[PDB]
């Protein structure tokens, strides 16, 4: 027998006068899974299915996890729980997001600021497309290992301060990588104007390089490195 | 009820699901001018295609000649006859230019030294039909083809005017009079309920894995549309053919793609034999996956298993060169050591042929056009339409050949779109509505609600899964299906007896995950009664009764001299089943599959011959 | 269109590199035109650090402009009061210096 | 609807909602980048107070430097306090000054990897002490 303590936040919006409280649940390890989802799913299969939180692929590729475990943002699906039963593993929502129910934070916002960098190929001559694949060397095509791999989690942009402080007009660190595996894809035709797009105080700049991002992708990849890029392209492009 | 307020919306036409094939769907019909929404109970991006790894056939032959009609051959010969030729036609033919098409959108695939489309060998694919040799259309992106698939398609949707319902869970279908008027949803956000109603209605919920104990498919996959046809008193198709793939961690059940074994990776059994050599010599470790999965899991009773409880087989990359690990699969490289601990660069992979994908759906037309059957005669339901796992167009038959899914998605995503856009106009008259439409769902919603039972629905769900994994699972016979189906209409007894806690109305997941139980239990019955009826062995449907392919001649020997057997006599057919929504009783018909394609000119029918590769 | 806030990013890393360059210049070399120029990126480089630091954590029209404002001021007297230092006075290096040597 | 009017949206039903913000800094892991950039602002802003205090004090203080030196100088100045005093003010100004390096060498994109991370904090932590102790001797 090993029992694992879990202390949870919790809300909920139809209790009228409910405030954000910690819940801790205790579960037998031997009787469950090896990831923090697992441990999720059981409470809420056993304990209390009244414990809500997003979730689907279990495989870490959806990124419908995404949830501070234990200081840090990662897919809960993937974070293999904390075998150490003296520790009580501490669960709580996407860092300074609103919430809309214990675990589920509402990334509206998010998604909103993707789709203003407009993440699609855009050729000055549209008329043959459809037609004829486009041809990219080998070479041209690394520089996009590391930036298409994104699952969206928000698990970084959710970890920078910047992003904190400035989520409204600060386009955070996913997007901002996006914004970059565009630029630099040879395919596309508009990297100048997805430059210009960034020309204020605010989408990009708000960027001090904390590198928080890049110290919690769950995918392993560096938004950081990337904001850097952008920077870089910024200060040297022309017209 | 009228607790829960209801909005009304007013499109031209309604796609529901936001997968591959839901997406093209969507945009589609949006780029083609319609007022087009799209109900999705997830965010587009986590749909379960991001999950594929494999890829998306296409004979653009960019590593060597191809023929899309090679392509023909190939599936309509891997689906056991089973399949619709006319779709199987449709499908690939159009295959390269729907693949050019993603590309064009953005696509990351890998290149080719000529900068093109790198495409790569999967199971059961040769040439100049069957004779030629390996073929290698296996267009991907490194080894996360479905990730980047729908992340484009979802890119490229927002340059349009589509209006996203995000996180809505479809209840069912309005129907009117054998007409389909769109579809009424939960929005999960703040529990109110949406009568959102159109011209036309796409369905693309994708499949129902979920239904058993262990698969590949995400905790979504629950047939939610499957379900609503079922409601409506449609039919719906082979639900029987499930896909069981070969290579399944033991554990969790993720999938650890079949490229590996296309990219030269291999099947080793204790022993250390190479079983996928005695069971199929030429093919091997690379033909269909109804056959080496029945291998595997043969093996595995014969006493040879790899770990602890010799209950599953190993999958082994290691004599690749690490880089080509690292640039062909590096999504397995970390799943598989995320949740098996192995460096692929080393060590094989521990997999176990475990439920993926479900051939089975609504009954489709080469169009999109949804079916039912009428006098022994095919009619099309006006303004419904269905595509991907979801539909059954049947191009896949009694087994999907690996890498034809993804482009099944945007092939008839494309097609459900301009059958619309050809037979209508934006702005035409959308359907009136009764005041009172969907009031059943809603007041089926209120009740598991406040579900005051005594079974849990985790509880029961747990028993439906564990009671397909042992009665219809890779082999079966009359006794074991038999007491499954009485066992699974059993639980659906128990539907009456289950119990919610949850009761807000935000975020229910309490309420949705019980809505999907229903759904699922639908689906099983289904699945499980068509397989006790079918007594034959045809692609993934493998009896130990009858390990026979009744057809309508004895294809082995001549043809001529030969009797035709009656209709009813053989069984290669498709199955049709209902169910009673309100008693589970289940009841089945067939209808003949369509051998002829859709120019004998342009492509010619391939007669049924023997299986085996 | 107008590439400002790339060209401010910019700036700032140059005095950054200047005001960098100086330190050790001023070392080895104290004198009058060290002590200006040194006031110069010295005041220049903080006013635009405090800058981040205020549209970072100041939120609102109201606000932000004010604070703008405000810190342009201390600026201005910091810059003055020290080239009035460098002139009416020991200079900021030998000052340095003196206060060291003590 | 537009990213624009998604985001309008956002905030209208956020702001006027009963919804709780989820807690950050009061939650989130420290580490030492984290920590190391908090001392980068703090230590800029306490310099940049220092220099306009130097500046402003010489517009509106009477006397010249020199007068306000012997004042100190006769203010029983213990030794081991003079380089106290001495260390508190050169400790900022070369934490700063290290940390700045670093963040220039990273503007030009190079050492952004978490390994690479680490120990550039180290070093410059390192460069920190020593400059500091040396230069409070000199
Ligand atoms: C399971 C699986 C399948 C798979 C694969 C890997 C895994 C783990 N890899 C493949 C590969 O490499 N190559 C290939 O050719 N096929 C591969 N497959 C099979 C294939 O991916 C699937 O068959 C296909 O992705 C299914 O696509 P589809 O678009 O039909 O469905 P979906 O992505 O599963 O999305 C379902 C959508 O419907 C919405 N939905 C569902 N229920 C509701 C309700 N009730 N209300 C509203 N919306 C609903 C979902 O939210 C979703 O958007
Ligand atoms: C040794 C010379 C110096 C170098 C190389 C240097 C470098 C830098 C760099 C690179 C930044 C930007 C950090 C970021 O990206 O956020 C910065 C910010 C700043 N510096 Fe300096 N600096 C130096 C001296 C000083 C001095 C003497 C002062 C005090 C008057 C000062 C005050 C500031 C302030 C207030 C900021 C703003 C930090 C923020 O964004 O919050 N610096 N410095
Ligand atoms: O002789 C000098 C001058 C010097 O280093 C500076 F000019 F300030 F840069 C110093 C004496 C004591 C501390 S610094
Ligand atoms: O405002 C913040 C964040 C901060 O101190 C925290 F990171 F949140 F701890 C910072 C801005 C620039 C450097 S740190
Ligand atoms: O689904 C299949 O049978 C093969 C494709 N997947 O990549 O492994
Ligand atoms: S970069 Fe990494 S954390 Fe930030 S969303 Fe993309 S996956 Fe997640
Ligand atoms: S935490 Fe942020 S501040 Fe820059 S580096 Fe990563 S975006
Ligand atoms: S559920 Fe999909 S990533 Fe964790």
């Amino acid at each position: 027998p090993r029992i694992k303590k879990f202390a949870i936040y919790r809300w909920d919006p139809d209790k009228t006068g409910d405030k954000p409280h910690m819940q801790t649940y205790e579960i037998d390890l031997n009787n469950c899974g090896p990831m923090v989802l697992d441990a999720l799913i059981k409470i809420k299969n056993e304990i209390d299915s009244t414990l809500t939180f997003r979730r689907s692929c279990r495989e870490g590729i959806c990124g419908s996890c995404a949830m501070n475990i234990n200081g840090g943002n990662t897919l809960a699906c993937t974070r293999r729980i904390d075998t150490n039963l003296d520790k009580v593993s501490k669960i709580y929502p996407l860092p300074h997001m609103y919430v809309i129910k214990d675990l589920v934070p509402d990334l509206s916002n998010f998604y909103a600021q993707y789709k203003s960098i407009e993440p699609y190929l855009k050729k000055k001559d549209e008329s043959q497309e459809g037609k004829q694949q486009y041809l990219q060397s080998i070479e041209e095509r690394e520089k996009l290992d590391g930036l298409y791999e994104c699952i969206l989690c928000a698990c970084c942009s959710t970890s920078c301060p910047s992003y904190w402080w400035n989520g409204d007009k600060y386009l955070g660190p996913a997007v901002l990588m996006q914004a970059y595996r565009w630029m630099i894809d040879s395919r596309d035709d508009f990297t100048e104007e997805r430059l210009a797009k960034l020309q204020d105080p605010f989408s990009l700049y708000r960027c001090h390089t904390i590198m928080n991002c890049t110290g919690t992708c769950p995918k392993g990849l560096n938004p950081g490195k990337a904001i850097a890029e952008i920077k870089k392209m910024m200060a040297t492009y022309k017209e | 009820s009228t607790q829960y307020p209801v909005v009304d919306h007013e499109f031209d036409a309604v796609v529901v699901g936001a997968g591959g094939a839901g997406l093209r769907a969507a945009f589609g019909l949006s780029e083609a001018g319609f007022n087009t929404a799209c109900v999705t109970k997830l965010f587009p991006t986590r749909s379960h295609t991001v999950a594929a790894q494999g890829g998306i056939n296409a004979a653009l032959g960019n590593m060597e000649e191809d023929n899309w009609r090679w392509h023909f051959y190939d599936t309509v010969k891997g689906s056991d006859w089973l399949g619709d030729q006319d779709a199987i036609h449709y499908m690939t033919e159009q295959a390269p230019a729907s693949v050019v098409e993603l590309e064009n959108y953005g696509m990351p695939f890998s290149r080719t030294e000529d900068g093109k489309i790198y495409q790569r060998a999967f199971g059961g694919q040769s040439l100049k039909f069957g004779k030629g040799g390996q073929a290698h259309r296996c267009c991907c992106v490194a080894d996360r083809t479905g990730h980047s698939l729908l992340h484009t398609l979802y890119g490229r949707s927002l340059r349009y005017d589509t209006s996203y319902f995000v996180e809505y869970f479809a209840l069912d279908l309005l129907m009117e009079n054998g007409e389909c008027r769109g579809v009424i949803a939960l929005c999960i956000e703040d529990g109110s309920i949406h009568r959102i109603r159109a011209r036309n209605t796409v369905v693309a919920t994708g499949g129902y894995g979920r239904t058993y104990f262990s698969c590949t498919s995400a905790h979504t996959s629950t047939g939610d549309g499957t379900a609503m046809v079922t409601r409506a008193g449609l039919p719906c198709q082979d639900l029987e053919f499930v896909q069981f793939h070969p290579t399944g961690i033991y554990g969790a059940g993720c999938l650890i793609t079949e490229g590996c074994r296309g990219e030269g990776g291999i099947l080793i059994n204790s022993q250390g034999e190479r079983f996928m050599e005695r069971y199929a010599p030429v093919a091997k470790d690379l033909a269909s996956r109804d056959v080496v999965s029945r291998s595997m899991t043969l093996e595995i009773r014969e006493g040879r298993g790899c770990g602890p409880e010799k209950d599953h087989v190993y999958l082994q990359l290691h004599h690749l060169p690490p880089e080509q690990l690292a640039v062909r699969l590096p999504g397995i490289s970390e799943t598989a050591m995320i949740f098996a601990g192995v460096d692929v660069t080393k060590e094989p992979i521990p997999v176990l042929p475990t439920v993926h994908y479900n051939m089975g759906g609504i009954p489709t037309n080469y169009k999109g056009q949804v079916l039912r059957h009428v006098n022994g005669q095919d009619q099309v339901v006006p303004g419904l339409y269905a595509c991907g796992e979801a539909a059954c167009a049947s191009v896949h038959g009694a087994n999907r050949l690996g890498a034809n899914s993804l482009l099944d998605l945007v092939v008839f995503g494309r097609a459900c779109a301009l059958s619309i856009a050809e037979s209508c106009r934006p702005g035409d008259k959308v359907p009136s509505i009764k005041p009172n439409a969907g009031e059943e769902s809603v007041m089926n919603l209120d009740k598991l609600r406040f579900a005051n039972g005594t079974i849990r629905t985790s509880e029961l769900r747990l028993s439906m899964q564990k009671s397909m994994q042992s009665h219809a699972a890779v082999f079966r016979v009359g006794s074991v299906l038999q007491e499954g189906c009485e066992k699974i209409l059993r639980l659906y007894g128990d539907l009456q007896h289950l119990k919610t806690f949850d009761r807000g109305m935000v975020w229910n997941t309490d309420l949705v995950e019980t809505l999907e139980l229903q759904n699922l239990m639908l689906c099983a019955l289904q699945t499980i009664y068509g397989a006790e009826a079918r007594k034959e062995s045809r692609g993934a449907h493998a009896r130990e009764d009858f390990k026979e392919r009744v057809d309508e001649y004895d294809y082995s020997k001549p043809i001529q001299g030969q009797q035709k057997k009656p209709f009813q006599e053989h069984w290669r057919k498709h199955t049709l089943s209902y169910v009673d929504v309100k008693t589970g009783k289940v009841s089945l018909e067939y209808r003949p599959v369509i051998d002829k394609t859709l120019n004998e000119a342009d492509c010619a029918t391939v007669p049924p011959a023997i299986r085996s590769y | 269109s107008s590439k400002a806030a790339s060209l401010h990013w910019t700036g700032e890393r140059v005095v950054s590199v200047l005001l960098l360059g100086l330190l050790p210049a001023a070392y080895l070399n104290p004198c009058s035109a060290m002590d200006y120029s040194l006031a110069a990126a010295l005041t220049l480089h903080g006013h635009w650090g405090i800058g981040q630091v205020v549209t970072d954590y100041v939120r609102g029209d109201a606000l932000q402009k004010a604070a703008k404002a405000g810190l342009l001021a201390l600026s201005a007297f910091t810059f003055a009061g020290l080239c009035y230092f460098n002139y009416h006075d020991v200079g900021i290096c030998k000052a340095v210096a003196m206060l060291w040597k003590l | 609807t537009t990213a624009k009017e998604e985001m309008e949206r956002f905030w209208n039903k956020n702001l006027g909602s009963n919804r709780p913000l989820s807690p950050h800094i009061t939650i989130y892991r420290w580490s030492l980048p984290m920590a190391m950039s908090i001392c980068h602002r703090g230590t800029g802003i306490a310099l940049s107070a220092g220099v306009s205090l130097f500046g402003l004090s010489a517009l509106l203080l009477p006397g010249n430097f020199e007068s306000h030196l012997e004042l100190v100088k006769s203010l029983c100045l213990g030794p081991t306090l003079i380089y106290t005093a001495k260390f508190g003010i050169v400790f900022p100004l070369m934490y700063h000054t290290w940390n700045g390096i670093r963040h220039l060498i990273w503007d030009l994109g190079k050492g952004l990897t978490i390994p690479q991370l680490t120990q550039s904090g180290v070093v410059v932590l390192i460069l920190t002490v020593l400059s500091s102790v040396g230069l409070a001797a000199m």
